[PDB]
């Protein structure tokens, strides 16, 4: 078979073969972003209520669904590579999870393009100072080229100090865990 | 379903053990007098 | 090439290549292990995954782990040097003396012989076992099966023959226990080293070992069977030689081959069995065969599991066996040692034509005798012994005395019993069953044919029993 | 949901336009491989049970046509076949070789030579799996089948174009009666009469090498090899090939038939092509059944043995007995595929244990036997004997259980339990040692008069062996005339009383 280029980061599932199939496919030939932004573009174009009422219904014919898909295709002057993948996922009846299709291969350009998604937790918001001394030190943690996705929830469920999660690297500097920690340690 | 020989003994119930017993007892009986005569024979032929 | 791990469940790890796939049964190395795990493939998932199974632990393992590709089967070393030595299902040694040093490393999958290679001809073995030699004599280069469940003598069976036969024998011998305990395992190792088949200093050993034992995971047990049966193939080809070849049981392969089927995606068959148990099952015992260019003298433990005699492993078994001594635990309640069954026992060369008409008709006029002791039993269950024909006394008579007269006391069963071991030639148990058939006992108490070696032996046990009656 | 052709290197190949370079119509890509079964991407013109052919020269069937995929039973170990092979059509269902360019060969389940003694003639080929003759080609079952078992030829008896069963446990005689039957056919292929001869067919399905070796010479040694042929399925070779091997000797046969000349077919044994079948089919994910049986079990039984029929004048007048061998476990008659093929075939010989060691053997245990054909398939004077016999045994079968007691009995229990001894002695009979008809009728003839009423049981087995070898040295013409008339006349019955009683007046 054809050795495909694996991507960074293996989904899975329906949507994660599809997607790797595209990924690959893209990968060679060097594609890469202008199927993202088609695969961006055809994310609103299915989205439209009379397209989406049209390709939710398992009574309309899959040749008008390819024939209807087709002709959005050319009238939006698209990759080969991105027609070829809606035909595919339309004769297969995977068009449901298409909106999967686009978000796996979301999640696989981003690490492409070197992102490592982060997120933040305190009890309250954050002062811009110390968001940027956050910001620098966390990309302390990367590595070289590896661009950072900051995300700051605010959890009061945690009655302070901080939750840094890095990828799958997870350090807990809350009040509640070590108010945890001390009263199981003491009961003992 | 059929039935074939031996199978009495080969159910073990009561009756299999029964009829083991019915047995043993019988054959402890004939080794005992065959024994006796066994020895009766040995004496008798030293000679 | 180069794949890896990417899951791990139980046994069955899925390991993916990006390099061209390895073909299947080949040998995988898994790197980043203190010791040596190697995986053998079983299938081929596509999108360039293989399955396998483990032949070890597959703890610590971590989806990602590097994995090598031989490019070809398991490998074990054969030769005159595996000889006193103890080896795993991949080979290396585990008796703790250094590595075994060949020249000739052979795989352990290999195709059975072609139907040009068969040998045609039987000639009887005779073991020193008097129900075996008259019953179901056994033959030079056919396979044997000890079938029966959990204690009835299996072990012991088999642990007399290799005292017997393979002290004796000329040729090699091969002994590849497959999923027994490891107690057995080394009881054994050092029984042979007292008895010499084993010899730790000089290079005279006449036996090789190969230990699967139960302890290990099911993808070793099922494969120990193959490593075993290559050193032995080997010294058939190669060696040009007579070979015996010991396998304690031959249910574990089948056993451990069905704790992974589940695993490997098949549907399951009659009793919790994979569907391919009897392909197999045959894919291993076919190459245990005497060919034209040698001769492989296979006995075979089969557990049978819970006595029944019908389970699908057996019951397949019993088709690839020439001879066969099912042990009964009926029969060993009864004291009976080995507690071989008379009449659920056969053999090939059981034909006039091969062993003679004299031994042909002893050996049925005792069977005979046997059924209809069995047939009376029944009566005796109601009646009682008082009130049979003079002449039905008769035949419980004599069919108790040839029930006591099959037992005999080992040499290895020593211990239990504290008698002494008996080696009873043909001629002697086929004079000593004729005799008990044609009346010259009918004096004797029972009591005196029991665990005794030739006729007259009972005789003096029962002038004994007399004296001091 | 999920399908089995969605891996991603399908979609990667369809998604760049990759798809037009590749023949889909006539050629497949291995998309998996595991235990025998191959999942093929591709073959999209492939008829279902065709043979394809894979890079690595091997063979394999394809069953399952579903809408992704193939799915392919290898002819082989699937050791050579890797995920990403191609897979050519051959165009034809499986077929295999015919003629008489097989008769004293071993082959295998697809018509190859494995017994080294050259290529094999084969002028005609044949498909394995074509239907079989229907209701008007056929006429009633006629003519016999000499077995030469005393047992079988007299209550059993077998016509020609009729499906026996040789039912019965492991190691009763099964394999024993089949080698009986194609040996006992020598007196008739010898001779010159072209409506008599025999050509027999032994399929071996699931057997290890080593029992077919000594079949074949056993065969040899009786000179029976140049009008039999034997194919191999043993159990080293792959399941589709023992599931194929009872349909390859089942054509090799229909061969015979459709050309005026009569066969003899021994599916031995046909729980094992049972057990292949299952195996493939639980592999390729069918729904299992009974015991782990697919659902059309039966068919594949059925459809195999309703291909023993007995043509007709105006198709040729050939025929193709059948002989299936299964083997049952305890006594369950009443399992799957013995239930099936009971209910299947025309009859059973039903074999014994019990009986195998009591001294009777062959152990055909009669009263469970049975022959739905029945005297229709037997001689004139087999006839004539046989109703007696069966009559006389079937009296003594049900005061056998007095047996013990004897005495203490009116006299005719007695008359009923010594008659009944004294015949099933008679049955008794030695190993590949059949017995021409004429022999058998004397013997049986001798038996159920009463002119043995006086001997001593032991004795009997040694009077008949006697018996015979007089009436075959001295007296020929009676016995040529027995057998050439097929009956028993008023000076033959004579002269068969008067032989009795001379022989029997000094015996000792
Ligand atoms: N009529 C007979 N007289 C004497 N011996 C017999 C007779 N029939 C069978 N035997 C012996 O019984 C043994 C078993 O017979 P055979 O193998 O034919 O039975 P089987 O059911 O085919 O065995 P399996 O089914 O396990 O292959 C053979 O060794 C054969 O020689
Ligand atoms: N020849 C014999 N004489 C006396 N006892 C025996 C003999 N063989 C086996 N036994 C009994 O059986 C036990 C061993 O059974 P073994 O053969 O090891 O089990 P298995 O056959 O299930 O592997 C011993 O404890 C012993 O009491
Ligand atoms: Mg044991
Ligand atoms: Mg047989």
């Amino acid at each position: 078979f054809a050795k495909l280029v694996r991507p960074p980061v293996q989904i899975y599932g329906i949507e994660g073969r599809y997607a790797t199939a595209l990924y690959s496919a893209a990968s060679k030939q060097n594609k890469l972003e202008q199927v993202e932004k088609e695969l961006l573009r055809v994310g609103q174009i299915l989205k439209e209520p009379k397209m989406a009422a049209s390709l939710l219904n398992p009574y309309v014919k899959r040749s008008v669904k390819v024939k209807s898909l087709s002709d959005m295709t050319a009238k939006e002057k698209f990759s080969p590579l991105t027609s070829n993948l809606i035909n595919l996922l339309a004769e297969n009846g995977r068009l449901t999870n298409t909106p999967a299709v686009i978000s796996a291969f979301s999640t696989m350009m981003s690490v492409h393009r070197g992102e490592v998604p982060c997120t933040v937790t305190t009890a309250s918001a954050l002062d811009e100072a110390t968001l940027t001394e956050l910001k620098t030190v966390l990309k302390s943690f990367l590595s070289k080229g590896q661009v950072l996705k900051l995300e700051v929830k605010i959890d009061p469920s945690i009655m302070g100090g901080m939750i840094v999660r890095i990828g799958e690297k997870y350090v807990d500097m809350s009040a509640k865990t070590k108010i945890q920690k001390l009263s199981r340690a003491m009961r003992e | 379903v059929r039935s074939s020989a031996g199978a009495v003994r080969d159910a073990g119930g009561a009756f299999g053990k029964r009829e083991q017993a019915e047995e043993e007892r019988y054959f402890r009986a004939r080794a005992k007098e065959q024994l006796a005569a066994l020895k009766k024979h040995h004496e008798n032929e030293i000679s | 090439t180069t794949g890896r791990i990417v899951a791990v469940i139980g046994a069955v790890v899925d390991v993916q290549f990006d390099e061209g796939l390895p073909p299947i049964l080949n040998a995988l190395e898994v790197q980043g292990r203190e010791t040596r795990l190697v995986l053998e493939v079983a299938q081929h998932l596509g999108e360039s995954t293989v399955r396998t199974i483990a032949m070890d632990g597959t703890e610590g393992l971590v989806r990602g782990q590097k994995v090598l590709d031989s490019g070809a089967p398991i490998r074990i070393p054969v030769g005159p040097e595996t000889l006193g030595r103890i080896m795993n299902v991949i080979g290396e040694p585990i008796d703790e003396r250094g590595p075994i040093k060949t020249k000739q490393f052979a795989a352990i999958h290999a195709e059975a012989p072609e139907f040009v290679e068969m040998s045609v001809e039987q000639e009887i073995l005779v073991t020193g076992i008097k129900v075996v030699d008259l019953l179901a004599p056994y033959a030079k280069g056919g396979k044997i099966g000890l079938f029966g469940g959990a204690g009835v003598g299996k072990t012991v069976l088999i642990m007399e023959l290799i005292n017997n036969v393979a002290k004796a024998h000329g040729g090699y011998s091969v002994f590849a226990g497959v999923g027994e305990r490891t107690r057995e395992g080394n009881d054994l190792y050092h029984e042979m080293i007292e008895s010499g088949v084993i010899n730790l200093k000089d290079a005279t050993s006449k036996v090789a070992l190969v230990y699967g034992q139960m302890n290990e995971p099911p993808g070793a047990r099922a494969r120990v069977a193959l490593t075993g049966l290559t050193v032995a193939e080997y010294f058939r080809d190669q060696e040009g030689q007579d070979v015996l070849l010991f396998i304690d049981n031959i249910f574990r392969f089948t056993q451990a081959g069905s704790e992974v089927s589940a695993l490997l995606g098949r549907i399951p068959s009659a009793v919790g069995y994979q569907p391919t148990l009897a392909t197999d099952m045959g894919t291993m015992q076919e190459r245990i065969t005497t060919t034209k260019k040698g001769s492989i003298t296979s006995v075979q433990a089969i557990y049978v599991p819970a006595d029944d005699l019908t389970d699908p492993a057996p019951a397949t078994t019993f088709a690839h066996l020439d001879a066969t001594t099912v042990l009964s635990r009926a029969i060993a309640e009864l004291g009976i040692y080995p507690a071989v069954d008379p009449l659920d026992s056969t053999s090939r060369i059981m034909d006039p034509n091969i062993v003679g008409s004299e031994h042909y008709d002893v050996a049925r006029g005792v069977q005979k005798i046997l059924q209809d002791y069995k047939s009376l039993q029944d009566i005796i269950a109601i009646l009682g012994m008082d009130e049979l024909s003079e002449e039905d006394k008769l035949t419980v008579s004599r069919a108790r005395k040839i029930q006591r007269f099959l037992s005999q006391p080992f040499q290895v069963a020593e211990v239990f019993t504290g008698h002494l071991g008996k080696l009873v030639p043909l001629k002697e148990t086929i004079k000593g069953f004729q005799q008990i058939l044609a009346g010259e006992y009918d004096h004797l108490p029972e009591q005196a044919f029991y665990m005794v070696g030739p006729i007259e032996e009972a005789v003096a046990k029962a002038d004994k029993l007399a004296e001091e009656h | 949901k999920t399908g089995t052709a969605e891996v991603s290197s399908i979609l990667e190949e369809r998604i760049l336009g990759a798809d037009t370079s590749v023949d889909l119509e006539e050629t497949g890509r291995v998309l998996s491989i595991g235990d025998g079964i191959a999942r093929v991407h591709g073959l999209r013109n492939v008829q279902a049970e065709e043979m394809v052919e894979f890079s690595s020269g091997l063979k394999g069937m394809s069953l399952n046509l579903e809408p992704d995929n193939v799915g392919v039973v290898v002819f082989g170990n699937d050791k050579l076949i890797k995920e990403g092979d191609i897979v050519k059509r051959t165009g034809a269902i499986v077929d295999v070789p015919v003629g008489e360019e097989l008769l004293g060969r071993v082959v295998d389940a697809l018509g190859n030579a494995i017994d080294g003694k050259g290529p094999i003639g084969s002028k005609a080929r044949r498909r394995v799996g074509l239907k079989a003759p229907g209701i008007i080609p056929r006429i009633s079952v006629r003519e016999p089948m000499q077995t030469g078992i005393k047992a079988v030829d007299s209550l059993v008896p077998i016509g020609r174009g009729q499906r026996e069963l040789i039912i019965g446990d492991r190691q009763t005689g099964k394999t024993s009666i089949a080698i009986d039957t194609i040996i006992n056919q020598k007196r008739f292929n010898d001779g010159t009469d072209e409506k008599k001869k025999l050509y027999c067919i032994y399929v071996a399905i699931g057997q290890k090498r080593s029992t077919v070796a000594q079949l074949v010479k056993r065969l040899t040694d009786a000179d029976a090899m140049k009008y039999t042929i034997v194919v191999s399925a043993t159990a080293s070779d792959a399941a589709p090939l023992q599931y194929l091997a009872p349909y390859s000797g089942c054509s090799m046969g229909e061969y015979f038939r459709d050309n005026g000349k009569h066969a003899l077919i021994i599916y031995d044994d046909l729980s094992k092509q049972a057990v292949a079948y299952r195996q493939m089919s639980l592999l390729l994910r069918r729904p299992p059944g009974r015991e782990a049986y697919p659902g059309d079990v039966f068919y594949l039984h059925s459809r195999l043995l309703e291909r023993a029929a007995k043509m007709n004048d105006a198709f040729g007048g050939g025929s193709l007995t059948a002989l299936p061998v299964i083997e049952t476990q305890a006594g369950d008659v009443s399992a799957y595929i013995p239930t099936n093929v009971i209910s299947i075939t025309d009859g059973q010989i039903f074999l014994e244990t019990e009986l195998f060691y009591k001294g009777i053997r062959p152990a055909i245990n009669v009263g469970l036997s049975v022959s739905r054909v029945g005297s229709a398939a037997q001689t004139r004077a087999m006839k004539q004997v046989a109703g007696t016999m069966k009559l006389e045994l079937a009296q003594y079968r049900e005061v056998a259980a007095f047996a013990q007691f004897g005495s203490d009995l009116d006299a005719a229990t007695q008359q009923l339990l010594s008659r009944g001894v004294r015949l099933t002695e008679l049955l008794k009979q030695g190993q590949y040692s059949p017995m021409a008809i004429e022999e058998q009728v004397a013997v049986i003839y001798a038996g159920v008069r009463g002119y043995l009423d006086k001997l001593e049981p032991s004795k009997i087995t040694k009077f008949e062996n006697a018996f015979l070898s007089h009436v075959i040295s001295q007296h020929q013409a009676l016995l040529s005339k027995i057998r050439t008339d097929g009956k028993i006349s008023e000076e033959s019955d004579a002269k068969l009383k008067e032989i009795v009683t001379n022989f029997l007046a000094g015996f000792e």
